[PDB]
Formats: structure tokens, C-alpha cells, sequence
């Protein structure tokens, strides 16, 4: 949390994607649409 | 002449020779002890601070 | 509650035109090969190690003023010099009769370093002896940093004019290099050029240095791929020139890889000392028509 | 020890200190005869102009010493 400490190369943000529940919010919008 | 006028402003400093007039024993004074303290002591020299 | 005083003799009397010139420097801080107060001349100087005879040196005597006591006069009688001893952080007074002469500061840190100008300026030759003392040259640090590295650049171009006339321009490299700007003033240093023997050293390490830095950082970053590898070390591969990661290491064999790491890091570790450690010391008050400084010494 | 002696504009050493600061002795180019240019570590926190958060604390106290 300081402005020169920005891009640290561990942040405290970590992407998590879980891609099994991506996969069937894709499949049941596609059925929709 | 241009179209203005201007004021001016020096300074003057004069050496005096006072008279300070002290009424008597209003301050009362009050006389410690002196030490003394080395400091910056040399191959040279040993100096003192009282 | 320690006696410490230097007392050299010596075997023939001094002459009257010798006397003059130690008088001239009766404070000064000389280099001194052995602690014990009754010793002879062939120490006191820089004649020890630097001659006429032999080839002149920088690295073997900043080898030698961090292996050596110094020492500063106090009395000169003929013939018994009269030193004192120089000790860990010990307080006394120095002046500063050095030529060529650079002004010295207050809470500034002087840094001796060996004498690399001309030697009527360096030395006072004793002719009843035949022996020659040269003291150091005594340089501020930040201007002895400095002015190594100017004349350590004019020495380089000098090598270069020398093997090809086109490459270099004498009046660029005068104006560039003999004078050195230091806390708002200038000096025009001697240059010598009327033939810098000692600075030959250096500028053969820092250039073989300079040809296998490169072909060795490529080989140690590759080297050192991990899960674990250090996250500083992503960073300074954008540092690294283009030019640099193109190399083809399958030019050198592994004897011949072996052979050059250990070059590497051995001229590495003998060149990074030699201008960071020497007998330095510090000045905590000055005056300039006394031109006597108050110093203490830290021995590293 | 061995002590110093420092002549300060009363500008620049703030005339209330703890008593027992470190110092720093800034020094560009002898312009007179004796005058010096002393810097406690809150008057360098000022010429540096960092952020706030990077010192939370000696920010506010530095800010009104000057």
C-alpha cells in the first residue's frame, strides 16, 4: 500500500480462476443467447 | 520627465555613545561554581572548558 | 599511559641545502615499515618498494600503505628524525604541505593514496645517504575517487593514439580530462606527457576485465534457472545489451570455460579492494593561514 | 571523544531538538569563512519530498518544524 512499492513481485493479489464453474456459465448463457 | 514621479527611501545608521542609568539593587544575582571540562585532548595538546 | 615516539638515525650528517626542504614540511604524515621506535632509513619513505631502477607501480604500493604503519614528523635535528607513532582512532594534528596543493576542508576524510605526479613534487632526495624518501599524497577522498578516474581515462586514450593516430583527438581529450572540478574550484593537473607508468596496471585489469565481464554474465544467468531463483535477477536481464545474449558459448570448450571463470573472479576481488581500502582518516577542524588540521585515524 | 563545532543558520537546525540527534554535515562549496549546513534526519525527510505513507509519523512533526 505504498506508491513506490506498486509492482512488487509477490503482490497480495492472486488470480484465481476456478475453471470448472467457468465453464457451465458459459454453456447455459450460450444456451440462452 | 516620464510620467511618473517616484518617492525615495535611504537608511542612515549613527554611532551613540549611551548613558545607561540603573537604579539601585534591583537585580539580585546569584554566583555558582565553576567546573572545568576537558575536551579535544591531542598527542599535541590538552584543551579545557571552565 | 603508553610512550609511543619514532626515532630514526642515521650513519652520515645531513647537508645544509636538505635541512631547508624537511623544515618546509614539519607536519606530514609518512608511510613506515615497522612499529618499533629505533629503526633505520630505508623504511621511512616510499623507496622501500617504488624506485628509479625498478619499474614504477600503483597496485604494489596500494598494496603496501595498507600493510604499513605511518607516522608524522615533529622534529627534524640533523641527523636523528624525530616521528610519532600514528594509532587506532588516536587524535592529533596535521599540515598539509603537499605539492601539488589542494585545499583542504573541515569534516572532510582524507584518504592517502600513492604519489602518481611528478617526482620533484613527490620526493626529497637525501644525497648524504643516497636513499630516497617520497611522501604519499595525501587527496580528499571524493577528489582522490576522482582523480584516479580522470587520469585513469587519459592513460586508456593515450594507448589508443598511440597505435592509431585517427581514433583520438588530443584537444578533446585535454580539456576533458586534465581538469578536475572539485567543490566549486578547479585544478589543472600536471599532465606528464613529456615522454603515467604507474596507472599501466590498472588499465590492463580494467580492460581484461572488460572484454570477459560480458562473455561471463551470460553463462551465470543461464546457469542459475530455478523454481527458487531470486526475483531482483528478472529484473536486470533488461539491463543487459542486446548484443551481449547473442553469444555463441559453443566457441569455448569447458577447459577453456574453467579457465576463464576463475580469471573472472580473481581479478575481480584484487581490483575491487585496491580502491576501496587504504589508511584513511579523518579532519574535524581546519584553518587555512594555519593550514592546520586536526585529524583522528581509523585503521581499516 | 572529540567533539564538533558547527555554526547553523537558525533557519535550517529548528531551534527545539531532542537533544540528541544524528547529523549530517551537507557540504557544496565554501562560500565564507564559517558557516555550516546541518541536517537532522527530519529536516532531510523535507528536502526529500516523499509521500506521506512511506512515514507516517515524523511527516506531521516535520511539517511544522518548518
Amino acid at each position: 500500500t505504498e506508491a513506490g512499492r506498486f509492482w512488487a513481485p509477490h503482490p497480495e493479489n492472486v488470480l484465481f480462476i476456478h475453471k470448472p464453474t467457468m465453464e457451465e456459465t458459459r454453456r447455459v448463457a450460450l444456451g440462452l443467447r | 520627465h516620464p510620467g511618473f514621479a517616484m518617492t525615495v527611501v535611504r537608511t542612515d545608521e549613527v554611532l551613540a555613545e549611551h548613558i545607561l542609568y540603573c537604579s539601585r539593587a534591583s537585580t539580585s544575582m546569584f554566583v555558582g561554581l565553576p567546573s572545568v571540562v576537558r575536551r579535544e585532548v591531542r598527542s599535541d595538546a590538552v584543551t579545557f572548558e571552565i | 599511559a603508553l610512550d609511543k615516539s619514532i626515532v630514526v638515525n642515521l650513519t652520515s650528517r645531513l647537508f645544509a641545502d636538505e635541512l631547508a626542504a624537511l623544515q618546509s614540511k614539519i607536519g606530514s604524515v609518512l608511510p613506515l615499515g615497522d612499529c618499533h621506535r629505533l629503526q633505520n632509513i630505508q623504511a621511512l619513505g616510499l623507496g622501500c618498494v617504488c624506485s628509479r631502477e625498478t619499474s614504477p607501480d600503483y597496485i604494489q604500493i596500494m598494496q603496501y600503505l595498507s600493510k604499513c604503519t605511518l607516522a608524522v614528523l615533529e622534529e627534524v635535528r640533523p641527523d636523528s628524525l624525530r616521528l610519532t607513532r600514528m594509532d587506532p582512532s588516536d587524535n592529533l594534528q596535521i599540515k598539509n604541505v603537499y605539492a601539488p596543493f589542494f585545499q583542504w576542508d573541515s569534516n572532510t576524510q582524507l584518504a592517502v593514496l600513492p604519489p602518481l605526479f611528478s617526482r620533484k613534487d613527490s620526493t626529497i632526495v637525501l644525497e648524504s645517504n643516497g636513499f630516497d624518501i617520497v611522501f604519499p599524497m595525501v587527496v580528499p577522498q571524493q577528489l582522490g575517487h576522482a582523480i584516479l578516474q580522470q587520469l585513469l581515462v587519459y592513460h586508456i586514450y593515450s594507448k589508443i593514439s598511440a597505435g592509431a593516430p585517427g581514433d583520438v583527438n588530443m584537444a578533446e581529450l585535454d580539456l576533458y580530462t586534465t581538469n578536475v572540478s572539485f567543490m566549486g574550484r578547479t585544478y589543472r593537473l600536471d599532465v606528464d606527457n613529456t615522454d603515467l607508468r604507474v596507472l599501466d596496471d590498472l588499465s590492463m585489469y580494467l580492460c581484461i576485465l572488460s572484454a570477459l565481464v560480458p562473455r561471463g554474465c551470460l553463462r551465470l544467468l543461464t546457469a542459475l534457472v530455478r523454481h527458487d531463483r531470486h526475483p531482483l535477477t528478472e529484473v536486470f536481464e533488461g539491463v543487459v545489451p542486446d548484443e551481449v545474449t547473442r553469444i555463441d558459448l559453443d566457441q569455448l570448450s569447458v577447459p577453456d570455460d574453467i579457465t576463464r571463470m576463475r580469471v573472472m573472479f580473481s581479478y575481480l576481488q584484487s581490483l575491487s579492494s585496491i580502491f576501496n581500502l587504504g589508511p584513511r582518516l579523518h579532519v574535524y577542524a581546519y584553518s587555512a593561514e594555519t593550514l592546520a588540521a586536526s585529524c583522528w585515524y581509523s585503521p581499516r | 571523544p572529540t567533539y564538533g563545532d558547527f555554526l547553523v543558520y537558525s533557519q535550517t537546525f529548528s531551534p527545539q531538538e531532542p537533544l540528541g540527534t544524528f547529523l549530517f554535515s551537507f557540504k557544496q562549496e565554501d562560500n565564507g569563512s564559517s558557516m555550516d549546513m546541518l541536517l537532522t534526519p527530519t529536516s532531510l525527510f523535507m528536502l526529500s519530498g516523499m509521500e506521506a505513507a512511506k512515514a507516517p509519523q515524523t511527516h506531521k512533526v516535520a511539517g511544522v518544524w518548518y
